[PDB]
RNA sequence: UUGGCGGAAAGGCCUUGGGUGCUUGCUGGCGAAUUGCAAUGUCAUUUUGCGUGGGGAUAAAUCAUUUGUAUACGACUUAGA
RNA sequence: GCGUUGGAUUGUUCACCCACUAAUAGGGAACGUGAGCUGGGUUUAGACCGUCGUGAGACAGGUUAGUUUUACCCUACUGAU
RNA sequence: CUAUCUAGCGAAACCACAGCCAAGGGAACGGGCUUGGCAGAAUCAGCGGGGAAAGAAGACCCUGUUGAGCUUGACUCUAGU
RNA sequence: AGAACUGGUACGGACAAGGGGAAUCUGACUGUCUAAUUAAAACAUAGCAUUGCGAUGGUCAGAAAGUGAUGUUGACGCAAU
RNA sequence: GUGAACAGCCUCUAGUUGAUAGAAUAAUGUAGAUAAGGGAAGUCGGCAAAAUAGAUCCGUAACUUCGGGAUAAGGAUUGGC
RNA sequence: GCCCUGAAAAUGGAUGGCGCUCAAGCGUGUUACCUAUACUCUACCGUCAGGGUUGAUAUGAUGCCCUGACGAGUAGGCAGGCGUGGAGGUCAGUGACGAAGCCUAGACCGUAAGGUCGGGUCGAACGGCCUCUAGUGCAGAUCUUGGUGGUAGUAGCAAAUAUUCAAAUGAGAACUUUGAAGACUGAAGUGGGGAAAGGUUCCACGUCAACAGCAGUUGGACGUGGGUUAGUCGAUCCUAAGA
RNA sequence: AGAACUGGCGAUGCGGGAUGAACCGAACGUAGAGUUAAGGUGCCGGAAUACACGCUCAUCAGACACCACAAAAGGUGUUAG
RNA sequence: GUCGAAUUUGGGUAUAGGGGCGAAAGACUAAUCGAACCAUCUAGUAGCUGGUUCCUGCCGAAGUUUCCCUCAGGAUAGCAG
RNA sequence: AUAUUGGCGAGAGACCGAUAGCGAACAAGUACAGUGAUGGAAAGAUGAAAAGAACUUUGAAAAGAGAGUGAAAAAGUACGUGAAAUUGUUGAAAGGGAAGGGCAUUUGAUCAGACAUGG
């Protein structure tokens, strides 16, 4: 309980979390925005395709020096990638959500992802040995993912 | 503080920037100065380079150690099947330059051309010029109207033509379309020639004849990203040099505090547009001819196609231009071929040439024989055969 | 609505025939206030979304796969009902 | 506008001689140019000689041997979406 | 084998604020000031012009009433003899 | 060891495996050292020369001693250059 | 096994197949090779590279402390049967 | 006099720029016009000076009131004040019906240091005024400790010839097991034991959060247990340089 | 480099000299209205493309104190003497 | 380079900081050497470098004199509160 | 009578309040380093009380989502409050080679000060 800012009807919605997850905060950040605002199945189906290297994830902030791809076009972009561990994580949380919305009795066919947000979790600290008897941090940047799915509203 | 010894600069600064050309079909940027008193005729031509080979001929150069003497010469053969007029363009002089006023297209454009206007032909409805064809439904009118317009306002007239790429060996089904300037008489007489030829065909013996110097516009073979040594002919640094030696040592003095636009740097080599001039026409090929590759001296019945076929190209079923020496671009690539922009009296350019023999051996290896006939006669009957 | 002309960016110009409103060329019959002694008053033209009633037209590009005249990656060039 | 070179001795710039040549002009750009090179000279520590000094040591004297770091940032430039 | 592109993993240096030039003046070589040239998102591979690039409070030189290693008929002493 | 026959005249067929020669400077030689910028012509050396000393002694150690090194020694010796 | 051989190369017993991986083959690299003609003209300087190389037989200079120099140099040969 | 010659230097450039030719150039003269924190008049703040005034007469006598002049500032001097921990005194001061603290392009007061208030958050203490006292105010010190960025999903994870097929187990397999193939170490070994040193790493079972710079079901990891048997192998005895 | 008197900069902003410590004008509490200084008034730019008499034509004109330089010597250019 | 000896080498033992050890480089003496390492004297001294924490109001400088192993510092007079 | 930064036993403070106070408020002369003499830290606070989340459900699990406990989960053994740097999301705006600042106003947002006069 207590997600970020939400502008949704909590009764037409179900939510999902995942904290202290070992997956590149930047990387997954980027895949999060990739579905942010999508219809749940469009997102799921597309995220699945990302594993297939059939479509990609647009890298828009954390992206200096990333290689370019033809698959960026779709989203008007030249630097994209395919962060498997990020989809794979994000997926399982898209799964929980869907599992919980159903449990809550919401119309799967109306569900869209109204909120999705990754924060930085506390760093994990490993050691690397550098030349001339020095030492340097070798760090994991864990993430906190959290998301919400919602029945789209009918006029 | 003054270079210790002088040397000339490397590279020419007027072929900048050394980038990749836009089109793969190089632009004609100039057409000969129209003499509007000769018959109407194209001024350039579309063709696909096939390969090269060797010639022999006596020389006609009084005062040369080789006058009245045999010389051998490399030649390149470009595959040039007749071209098809599918339209006309009207250009008008303006204080901002030439301007396309209208364009009038033919009623039936083949798939070869139609194809050009598509990126996924197979899954397209091929709706290309279907509603334009309706303009011909009327007695004339809409088409006659725009044809009348070019006659009134245009200051230069260009035909649209396109290769019949299907007549050639290439896998490319899509044909190349080009504008060509009409240089016959009256602006009226021009569009007339153009309307009269709609959907009809033009061959190369109606533009170029033998002994003609022609120019040859084309996009140079590509080589991708190149170091400064081979891209600029920069000198190769000593062997001892740390951090490699296919670089150049001094990218610049301290001031200007900026790498300058003229020092040599790594990057793209090849795929550049070049207009290459004064290539003399040695033989105009007739496609129907079974004696393409023969001579008034060597009379044997053979065609231009070498034994084994032109390497990496294929066979020459068609009319062809034999040009002396070489031509930009590589085998398979399109080449606009263009009449000279001037009247050369080079003597080297007035020499009428007559070949004595045309090397027709294989290029795919160290060819020994000219004709399958000759191989037989020489080697005798083999373990296959009979 | 009849003719024409305009290609420098013509996208406008002259011309023929009636139709229709206005006409301050002239002569009459009415109206106006109280918005209170100025504030505060004619609404111009851009786009853009929705509404109606009519006329109309009924495709492509990209991803992927493929060529190698191209190529560090993008890009380029081919091919596929 | 356009060229202004090949070499013997020297760490040399300089000097000088051979030779070719249309000509072998003079200079700048942090005495251009060391995250471009090289490291021969100079100018750390080893060592020999000569001169000087009682000596430790000295020399604008001769000599030999002596580790040449980093760009992935910004701009520039070259190419590329 | 790299570099290059992808999954996974993932540092460091360095950072007043920053990052296009020409002239001017100016602490006498400006990214910023003045006067001009100009000036169009976001970007990839290369590069070694420039950031007086970075890397140890200059090791040369000088100053300090600051040292230490060493030498000597400098000064003042001392184990010894 | 010798002879015949044989081959695209090859055959230490891969592997393995001294380039040579004429001189100058310089240290005789093998040997040694600046671990991490100097392997040298520097240090050493055999050889040569010089000096001191007969034990109550020469050279050296210790704050001192009924203390100690040379000395399990004695000049063909030990010590010092 | 080859061979002078505890060399190099190949194998048996025994033991490993463990050093992130996939796709491409731009530049520039690190490591390995090759070049027509010329043959040090490169350079401080042949640096780097190249050339020589086993064995049998023949042959072998100045000088020398008579021991050396000396594998001096220069040649012929080499498989299989 | 003006103009021309005399008059040659390195990025491309400077009457400031544009551009100007009976000038928008040079010499001279006449008027008008633009404009500084300066000058003139006035309001307000302060500082300084001169004066009036508690005569019985409500609320400041270090006060109220009238008048004139003045106002630059480093180093530095003095003055009047703002803010902090703790102390004496007093508002019988605020407070779980919410102290303090924190957040807030919300409000008000002061020239300012600062003060005050609303909303939010919170949860046990805390203010004002007169005085007392100092371990009393930060932007810097290549300051101290800690925490965090840009760099950057970047440099990179390229020495030691080399892997491949299938099955099995598992949520999950390039990496574990078994099978097969392909190869290496080549007895100067990637073989078999020991000395120093370690100290349980050995062995079985379970097992994967961390660790093995990809991964992991595997491990020298994690948890739990098991294991080292002597008259003859050593120590132990001996003496060595020495102590 | 170094003295004399004074005024400045340093310590000082404001207006002018494009720019600039030091020139010119003028020194500063918060403000309104007026007027000016030095300097300006074609356009950038607030303000007469004002008035008046001459001078000057440069295939290198010239354009404002400090100030961002020019000299000897020449000219049948042209002006006045 | 050298590779059967001035050979390489394990363990035990000995030498300790103005001391050792040195086939001699000021070399080595635990990544430390022209005097090791560890604590204390020690908050060693610094005419030198760096920093030095709130607001406003008033006044407001000196770089000059004399003396000083004085010349990057003091005393002294002046200027200032 | 005098001394007493050691030992035992006590009474105190205008001292400090977890980067302060002894180095140590804690399994502190501990963990760790070093051949050795020596060097030597970090680290206190859920709640009145574990009432430490039964049970259902998605998952391989860790966890999530319900539910439940509690005065509070805006206290979940990561735990009082929970600032700053720095970060995600949402919303508003601007952006031709920095940004930020001063005087002035347009435009948008926001906020005010006013109150009492017969029915
Ligand atoms: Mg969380
Ligand atoms: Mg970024
Ligand atoms: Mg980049
Ligand atoms: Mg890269
Ligand atoms: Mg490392
Ligand atoms: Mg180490
Ligand atoms: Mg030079
Ligand atoms: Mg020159
Ligand atoms: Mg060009
Ligand atoms: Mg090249
Ligand atoms: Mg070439
Ligand atoms: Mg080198
Ligand atoms: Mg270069
Ligand atoms: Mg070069
Ligand atoms: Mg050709
Ligand atoms: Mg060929
Ligand atoms: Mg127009
Ligand atoms: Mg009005
Ligand atoms: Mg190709
Ligand atoms: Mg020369
Ligand atoms: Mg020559
Ligand atoms: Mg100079
Ligand atoms: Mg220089
Ligand atoms: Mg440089
Ligand atoms: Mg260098
Ligand atoms: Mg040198
Ligand atoms: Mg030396
Ligand atoms: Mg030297
Ligand atoms: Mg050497
Ligand atoms: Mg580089
Ligand atoms: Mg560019
Ligand atoms: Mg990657
Ligand atoms: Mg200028
Ligand atoms: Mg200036
Ligand atoms: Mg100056
Ligand atoms: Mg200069
Ligand atoms: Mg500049
Ligand atoms: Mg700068
Ligand atoms: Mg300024
Ligand atoms: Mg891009
Ligand atoms: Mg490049
Ligand atoms: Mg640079
Ligand atoms: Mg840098
Ligand atoms: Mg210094
Ligand atoms: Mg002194
Ligand atoms: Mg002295
Ligand atoms: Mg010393
Ligand atoms: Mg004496
Ligand atoms: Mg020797
Ligand atoms: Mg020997
Ligand atoms: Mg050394
Ligand atoms: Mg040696
Ligand atoms: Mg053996
Ligand atoms: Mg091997
Ligand atoms: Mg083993
Ligand atoms: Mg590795
Ligand atoms: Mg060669
Ligand atoms: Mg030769
Ligand atoms: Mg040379
Ligand atoms: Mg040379
Ligand atoms: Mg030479
Ligand atoms: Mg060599
Ligand atoms: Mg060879
Ligand atoms: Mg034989
Ligand atoms: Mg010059
Ligand atoms: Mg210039
Ligand atoms: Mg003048
Ligand atoms: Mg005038
Ligand atoms: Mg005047
Ligand atoms: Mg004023
Ligand atoms: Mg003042
Ligand atoms: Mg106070
Ligand atoms: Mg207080
Ligand atoms: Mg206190
Ligand atoms: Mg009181
Ligand atoms: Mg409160
Ligand atoms: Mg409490
Ligand atoms: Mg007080
Ligand atoms: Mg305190
Ligand atoms: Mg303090
Ligand atoms: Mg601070
Ligand atoms: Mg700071
Ligand atoms: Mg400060
Ligand atoms: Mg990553
Ligand atoms: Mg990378
Ligand atoms: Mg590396
Ligand atoms: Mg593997
Ligand atoms: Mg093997
Ligand atoms: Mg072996
Ligand atoms: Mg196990
Ligand atoms: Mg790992
Ligand atoms: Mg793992
Ligand atoms: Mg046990
Ligand atoms: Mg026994
Ligand atoms: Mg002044
Ligand atoms: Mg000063
Ligand atoms: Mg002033
Ligand atoms: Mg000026
Ligand atoms: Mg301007
Ligand atoms: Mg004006
Ligand atoms: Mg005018
Ligand atoms: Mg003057
Ligand atoms: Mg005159
Ligand atoms: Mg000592
Ligand atoms: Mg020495
Ligand atoms: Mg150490
Ligand atoms: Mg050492
Ligand atoms: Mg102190
Ligand atoms: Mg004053
Ligand atoms: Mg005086
Ligand atoms: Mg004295
Ligand atoms: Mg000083
Ligand atoms: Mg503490
Ligand atoms: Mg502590
Ligand atoms: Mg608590
Ligand atoms: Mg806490
Ligand atoms: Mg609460
Ligand atoms: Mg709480
Ligand atoms: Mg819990
Ligand atoms: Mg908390």
């Amino acid at each position: 309980a207590r997600y970020g800012a939400t502008s949704t009807n909590p009764a037409k919605s179900a939510s999902a979390r995942g904290s202290y997850l070992r997956v590149s905060f930047k990387n997954t950040r980027e895949t999060a925005q990739a579905i942010n605002g999508w219809e749940l199945t469009k997102a799921q189906k597309y995220l699945e395709q990302v594993l297939d290297h059939q479509r990609a994830i647009p890298f828009r902030r954390f992206n200096s020096s990333i290689g370019r791809t033809a698959q960026g076009k779709e989203f008007g972009v030249t630097k994209a990638r395919w962060p498997a561990k990020s989809v794979k994580f994000v997926q399982g949380l898209l799964q929980n959500a869907a599992a919980n919305a159903e449990a809550k009795g919401l119309d799967a066919t109306k569900l869209y992802v109204s909120h999705i947000q990754v924060n930085q979790a506390p760093k994990q600290r490993r050691r690397t040995y550098r030349a001339h008897g020095r030492i340097n941090k070798y760090e994991s940047s864990p993430s906190h993912i959290e998301l919400v799915v919602t029945e789209k509203e009918e006029a | 503080s003054h270079r210790k010894y002088e040397a000339p600069r490397h590279g020419h600064l007027g072929f900048l920037p050394r980038k990749r050309a836009a089109s793969i079909r190089a632009r004609v940027k100039a057409f000969p100065k129209d003499d509007r008193s000769k018959p109407v005729a194209l001024t350039s031509f579309l063709g696909y380079k096939a390969g090269m080979t060797t010639i022999v001929r006596d020389l006609d150069r009084p005062g040369s150690k080789f006058h009245k003497r045999e010389v051998v010469e490399a030649v390149t053969v470009v595959d040039t099947p007749p071209v098809v007029v599918v339209g006309v363009v009207g250009y008008v002089e303006t204080p901002r330059g030439l301007r396309s006023l209208t364009t009038v297209w033919a009623e039936h454009l083949s798939d070869e051309v139609k194809r050009r206007f598509y990126k996924n032909w197979y899954k397209s409805k091929k709706k290309a010029f279907t509603k334009y064809s309706a303009k011909y439904a009327q007695d004339g009118a809409g088409i006659e109207r725009e044809l009348a317009r070019i006659k009134k306002y245009a200051s230069v007239v260009r035909v649209l033509v396109h290769t019949q790429i299907r007549k050639t060996p290439l896998a490319q089904k899509k044909a190349h379309l080009a504008e060509i300037q009409l240089n016959g008489g009256s602006i009226s007489e021009k569009v007339d020639w153009a309307r009269e030829h709609f959907e009809k065909t033009v061959a190369v013996d109606s533009v170029f004849e033998q002994n003609e110097m022609i120019d040859a516009i084309a996009v140079t073979k590509g080589h991708g990203f190149e170091g400064v040594t081979h891209r600029w002919g920069t000198k190769k640094l000593p062997r001892k040099t740390h951090r490699g030696l296919r670089k150049v040592a001094c990218i610049g003095a301290c001031h200007p505090a900026h790498v300058m636009w003229s020092v040599a740097r790594a990057g793209q080599r090849g795929y550049h547009s070049r207009t290459s001039i004064n290539h003399k026409i040695y033989r105009v090929g007739k496609g129907d001819d079974e004696a393409n590759g023969a001579t008034s001296f060597d009379r044997t019945k053979k065609t231009i196609t070498p034994m084994g076929g032109f390497v990496h190209y294929g066979e020459i079923k068609n009319d062809f231009i034999m040009v002396k020496g070489c031509i930009p671009g590589n085998r398979k690539r399109i080449v606009t071929l263009r009449k000279s922009l001037y009247t050369n009296t080079s003597r080297k350019a007035l020499e009428e040439v007559s070949l004595k023999w045309i090397d027709t051996a294989s290029k795919f290896g160290k060819g020994r024989f000219q004709t399958p006939a000759e191989k037989h006669a020489f080697m005798g009957t083999l373990k296959k055969d009979l």
